[PDB]
């Protein structure tokens, strides 16, 4: 009835059996305690997988296939106070959702970095404008040629 | 299997290829601009000089596997039959007089223990193609009144194939410890003329199948049955392509199989569903065909290739096609986790890529089956449920890897390479719990050949070139898993350990000569080599020679890395795979 | 056949003839030469009883004679080996080496390649044969101490087609020995093309579809799809391909000629429509007449300006035909323009049918009738000339068939003097026709039999009418005689009968009806 998620750095996390199988890729493992890898994915952000999995035991998501019930579900409070977190370790978050296949928290953990794609500044749109390259410097200064005349 | 192809591409088209109006090998900097020496005057746009401290060969070698999986390790290592037919023998006074030993070998009693151990077992391969086998056993009563007849009727001779066929999936699949309660290897020695100490695990179950295969295909050619077609060879095709019979004699299978395309298509039935004008006994026969239709899509997919053009599969599983999603799941689950198999192995010889939106779509069909195959029942008081719960686990475990293994070829997405050793894991540790008693024969299937073949092919391919030490460790495994392999197989393992051997010793000749950098590619008689290996066996899969030699007494007319590519050639030769 | 009281309309015409482009293919196609009804629990099988009939059939043919056989073919039917083989000089070593290797034991499967196809030939040579040519090289006595026939019949009644269908089996065991499916090589397709020359792709109808299935999957499986030479290949390749594709014209030839239910696989199809260079000739005359005869089984009526770019198409092979030489002496160029002008008169009666049918043109009938002449003008000749061996090829059974079959059901209905004197010609033609086609002869003498006594009750039997529909019991039994070919035609109950336990359990009008069907069954042209 217990699971063990090894984590990338080797420490060893027993998880209860039916709240780690929100991993599809765990509770298909589970056709074969039962251990593990998770190769990439750290001990601390495999720890915040494993506490979000433990809040969602009960809750009921979307059926993974949805038009509307999957892109404009709004995040959970719960979903969002976990996620006032590091920039890369969220991103890692994602990573770690993306491998073991956890759909919903590649859903609540994704809709963070979305609402901070937009949601920012024009003034540091127009700062981060060819950070990545994007453009010859000719339309560079085409572009900034074009739009002079505001400033 | 060589270009320049660096990580962090450019998206324009760089200043210097634009002041020359030539083609842009769009990277950075350059394939055409390094090529020149104009490093620094093609990298100042931002940040500059970033770091290319990778290998650069490497997605552009793995879309040369993606060529060298379908050249290899699906066509020449399975579907190739090298024959001259000037040295081929060719009489009926030789299976005549073979055969005849082989019908009079299996006693009464021997053949009843061979049914019992199919119905007991092996329920999950010939319930797609003959039904129920109960009904059967009335057929081998049948057929040992009718053993000492004289004048036997085709309708007779078809239930003989059939149950000889089904011997044959008997003796193919029974474990040596069952097979030595039933049958005495002495008589067969003193028939066959060998050494008396060659039991039945060091190769002669092997034998005593492609005989039993051989006298099923012998009482098909008695019962003439090009003239008469008829569903019952249909369905012995269906019962010997269980066994490794398609690998022993890959031309033999594809006139078969398409025979039994010309044999199913005779009844003119496309769609399966029982209507409402039928006879309550013509809705049982279209549902039992319709069982048969996917099981000989199976059985025909499963023999693609340049020796096979006459097809049956017309029908796709996602996004003119017939016959798709109007049949309940109970045997279209084998035939939908191949279908899934046909969308990813279509692009091996296909030059180009797959969209991402199939790649996605067939991950999402993927979990739809893992939770179809956890949806079944579980019966513990029978032993063929459990077989075909490995049957489709395994399958989709296999098309699992060949999706993460395209995802990391095509794509390089998050944690690909991960996704396949993790897949490849699990494959073994499917194989590997299938090394306890009771269910020791459930490795024999040919899925288990082929699968492990391409992944055992893919990490060998992998560890030359990517120094690892998770990919290392799984090559260890499947190494060891490998030569643990049942012996049934026979030559085709020979030759699968062969092919590791020779990827291992291309590996020692990577780390040996130094590659040579151009600029715009690289060059290594590890790559020529590779090269070679595919032109070599597309040379053995052009018919022109034979055709030529067929038309009549016409007779066909036709630096420092050079050494090293001849050496290990002659050294390690890619046509010891073909016998 | 038709869309109480009595009426004397001509509604019932043009939804009749409609009818008849169903009835044509369900007849005269398919279930007078493509249907052969077989009973598994009742068809003998062993391979104690093929073996010694080879044996006795290859130690009957003696070496002096095959190479007169040679000779023959040589001589006489040179437009028949070319799609196949290409030249029989090439050949004669083969035949030397079946002499040379004839009394070893171990022979290789290309040796017995080239001995089923010098068979195939073999047969094809027996097949056309005239009787005052084959009696002189063969003996009829030790066939009658094999066979148990009795000695009174000589070659003429039904002797020489036994020993063509028992020659054609030797080349099938000589394949059978080959193991032809474990080796596929192009001297199957060759001894097959060889074979379909002959009335062996009608005796064994079924044999014949899956040995033409082997031959699709053996071509396609060089994977050669242009047969055009490229400057860059081995000149011994380029001469391959053209080979492959004289081969290849001829095999979709074939595959056209076998169509029906029980061949699903085709090739013919994977040619495009026009919609040496007297092999493409054929080819183009049998591709117009599949542009033609695809319009008999489905039911949408065909355009006019189809049938004017078939008639255009048909004028221009018609000058082409005319603008072939020809040899009074050299017999082969005599029999491929015979070949040539049967066919393309064959597919201009099929044309002014297909006018007279669908559309009722004016001066249509007349082209019918006109053509009709024409092609008993060509087979009425060769028994003048000495060339009597040309009225054996199987395209005249099958022209010969639509012919009095469309003659007669067009008297039992429109009545007329010029259709009634060609129907007696047609009549006299198929009594005159060669008896080397055997039964299939009997069964269009009972065919046109049949549809004469139908005229007689058209005649006595007065036409009713529900005000919308023509009710007469001719219309009734020329539906049943489709629906009966079409259950013959039906395999779920060989499917039924395949699987096991499954065992299947199935006013004056009406009378009229089953009175003539227990009188003039359909089911006497099957066997
Ligand atoms: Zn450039
Ligand atoms: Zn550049």
């Amino acid at each position: 009835s217990n699971v063990v998620l090894v984590s990338g750095e080797g420490e060893r996390f027993t998880v209860d059996k039916k709240i780690a199988e929100r991993s599809l890729l765990l509770k298909n493992y589970l056709n074969d305690e039962i251990v593990m890898p998770v190769p990439n994915v750290r001990s601390s952000v495999l720890q915040k997988v494993i506490e979000w999995a433990e809040h969602h035991r009960d809750s009921n998501f979307p059926d993974e296939d949805d038009d509307d019930s999957r892109k404009s579900a709004p995040v959970d409070s719960w979903d969002r106070e976990f996620l006032k977190v590091d920039q890369e370790m969220l991103y890692e978050i994602i990573l770690a959702a993306n491998y073991l296949n956890i759909k919903p928290l590649l859903d609540a953990g994704c809709k963070v970095v979305a609402e901070m794609i937009r949601g920012r500044s024009p003034e540091e749109i127009r700062r981060t404008f060819n950070i990545v390259n994007d453009f010859t410097p000719e339309e560079e200064a085409a572009i900034r040629r074009e739009n002079e005349w505001a400033e | 299997m060589f270009n320049r192809t660096t990580q962090l591409k450019s998206k324009h088209p760089c200043s210097v290829c634009t002041r020359r109006k030539v083609k842009c090998d769009r990277m950075i900097p350059c394939g055409n601009c390094r090529k020149r020496g104009q490093d620094s005057e093609c990298m100042k746009s931002t940040k500059l000089i970033t770091a290319s401290s990778s290998k650069e060969y490497l997605p552009d070698l793995l879309l040369f596997w993606q060529n060298y999986e379908y050249w290899i390790t699906n066509i020449g290592l399975y579907k190739t039959k090298q024959r001259d037919l000037t040295r081929t023998p060719a009489n009926l006074d030789t299976d005549t007089e073979e055969c005849m030993f082989w019908m009079n070998y299996l006693q009464k009693d021997q053949s009843f223990q061979l049914m019992n151990f199919a119905m007991e077992n092996l329920g999950a391969l010939y319930f797609g193609s003959i039904g129920d086998i109960s009904e059967l056993y009335l057929r081998v009563e049948q057929y040992w009144d009718r053993r000492a007849d004289k004048n036997h009727s085709v309708d007779g001779k078809y239930w003989d194939a059939l149950i000889w066929s089904v011997f044959t999936m008997c003796i193919y699949y029974m474990p040596v410890e069952k097979l030595a309660e039933i049958f005495s290897v002495y008589p067969l020695h003193e028939y066959l003329g060998s050494n008396k100490r060659l039991n039945w695990e060091d190769g002669m179950q092997l034998v005593m199948c492609q005989n039993f295969a051989r006298c099923s295909l012998f009482q098909l050619k008695q019962c003439d049955f090009m003239a008469h077609p008829d569903i019952r060879l249909v369905q012995a095709y269906l019962i010997l392509a269980t066994t490794t019979f398609p690998y022993d004699e890959p031309l033999l299978a594809n006139s078969l199989l398409t025979q039994c395309i010309h044999t199913f298509k005779n009844f003119h039935v496309d769609d399966f569903r029982p209507l409402l004008n039928d006879d309550p006994v013509e809705s049982i026969a279209k549902v039992t065909l319709g069982r048969i239709f996917y099981r000989l899509c199976g059985c025909d997919y499963l023999q693609s290739g340049p020796r096979k053009p006459i097809a049956l599969h017309t029908e796709v599983s996602s996004l003119n096609v017939d016959v798709y999603r109007e049949e309940n799941s109970t045997e279209v689950l084998y035939w939908k986790i191949i279908s899934l198999d046909r969308d990813l192995d279509q692009y091996l010889n296909k030059s180009s890529k797959p969209p991402l939106k199939t790649l996605d779509a067939i991950r999402r069909e993927l979990d739809i089956f893992q939770y179809k195959v956890d949806s079944l029942e579980e019966d513990f008081r029978s032993n063929n449920s459990r077989f075909q719960k490995f049957i489709a686990l395994f399958q989709i475990s296999t098309v699992s890897w060949k999706l993460f293994k395209m995802y990391l070829i095509y794509y390089d997405t998050a944690d690909s390479l991960l996704k396949v050793i993790h897949y490849s894991k699990v494959i073994i540790s499917l194989i590997v719990n299938n090394f306890h008693a009771k269910s020791e024969f459930f490795n024999r299937h040919p899925m288990v050949m082929q699968t492990i073949t391409r992944v055992v092919s893919f990490i060998s391919f992998y560890q030359i070139f990517v120094e690892s030490a998770a990919v290392k460790q799984l090559l260890v495994d499947l190494t060891e898993l490998t030569a643990n392999l049942p012996t049934i197989f026979g030559s085709k393992l020979d030759k699968l350990v062969y092919l590791t051997e020779r990827l291992s010793k291309l590996k020692l000749l990577w780390d040996k000569v130094q590659l040579l950098d151009s600029g715009d590619s690289f060059y290594h008689p590890v790559f020529k080599i590779l090269q070679n290996d595919i032109k070599i066996i597309e040379l053995k899969n052009d018919e022109m020679f034979s055709l030529i030699k067929g038309l009549g007494s016409l007779v066909p007319l036709n630096s420092d890395f050079r050494t090293i590519v001849e050496e290990f050639q002659s050294e390690y030769n890619i046509s010891d795979i073909l016998s």
